[PDB]
């Protein structure tokens, strides 16, 4: 159960999930990377909630 | 994968 073991990001800022496709992050927390093949939205994996954000507001922790 | 624009860097 380590779903947050793969390529993590950071959470430059806060984002409200606005679609169903998309998650909530805070600043200061932790993402997991699932798919970064777009350049404004990356797919990121939270806790237990996966969906997208922007990728201006993550960056690689890698 | 949203099919727009995100929201600009705060």
């Amino acid at each position: 159960m380590d779903e947050t073991g793969k390529e993590l990001v950071l959470a430059l800022y806060d984002y409200q999930e606005k679609s169903p496709a998309e998650v909530t992050m805070k600043k200061g927390d932790i993402l997991t990377l699932l798919n970064s093949t777009n350049k404004d939205w990356w797919k990121v994996e939270v806790n237990d909630r996966q969906g997208f954000v922007p990728a201006a507001y993550v960056k690689k922790l890698d | 994968a949203p099919s727009y624009s995100p929201p600009p860097p705060p």
